[PDB]
RNA sequence: UUUUUAUUAAAAAAUGGUAUGUUUUUUUU
């Protein structure tokens, strides 16, 4: 949610930890900080 | 334009651009939760 | 619902959202000198193909020469002549670097 | 190293609180 913009329900509550692992994928270990993903970057380019 | 249609009388909003903009600044909390649910409204019914 | 803060809906808790900032967060030489040797003898290689290409030239100037003579081809001025006086530079150049040595 | 913004709601009926069931004809010969 924009913070200026509506706030609607999730239309997607499958987030549950069914496979109950972390996958080794987006751990911190190999995973280079510089700036954090804002919500904004997540909405102007969904797919990347 | 210069040349139309006649829409009815109550499908001209006449107000819709005020809050599909941004809000102003310095507002009351009741005035920036107004607009955001008419946003939220106007969002809905373009979505469906 | 915004930079990772918030709850996904207001709906089921007794709150309304309305997430704030903390406002109290606290953002706070070389050792192998043989290399430097091994330089110096490569340039004075360079030196050597450098006087090889002033003889080349020194050759083209006797074969202008000996064509003005005849009028009174390329020919080459010293076959090995031209390696004595390279040993001469070559001790002289053993000289120049017992010298520094010396000095150093 | 300088600044922030994010605000769910919300009232009416029946359950639920003066049950309910009864109750007056014009001819005989």
């Amino acid at each position: 949610a924009i913070p200026g913009g509506p706030k609607f329900e999730p239309l997607y509550k499958d987030e549950a930890p069914e496979m109950e692992d972390w996958n080794e994928f987006n751990d911190i270990y190999k995973l280079i900080i510089r700036h954090p993903i804002k919500t904004e970057y997540r909405i102007a380019f969904p797919y990347l | 334009k210069r040349s139309g249609a006649t829409k009815r009388a109550q499908d001209v909003p006449l107000i819709k651009h005020w809050y599909l903009e941004h809000c102003p600044p310095n507002q009351p909390v009741k005035v920036r939760v107004s607009y955001q649910k008419l946003l939220k409204s106007h969002v809905m019914n373009k979505l469906h | 619902s915004y930079n990772g803060i918030g709850l996904p809906t207001p709906r089921g808790s007794g709150t309304n959202g309305y997430v704030m900032r903390n406002l109290s967060h606290v953002k706070k030489v070389q050792d192998p000198s043989i290399s430097e040797h091994e330089c110096r003898r490569q340039i004075e290689s360079k030196l050597l193909l450098y006087r090889e290409q002033l003889l080349e030239e020194v050759s083209s100037q006797h074969s202008t020469d000996a064509a003005a003579s005849d009028s009174n081809s390329k020919t080459k001025s010293l076959d090995e002549a031209d390696v004595e006086i390279l040993v001469q530079k070559y001790r002289e150049q053993l000289l120049k670097e017992l010298q520094l040595q010396k000095s150093t």
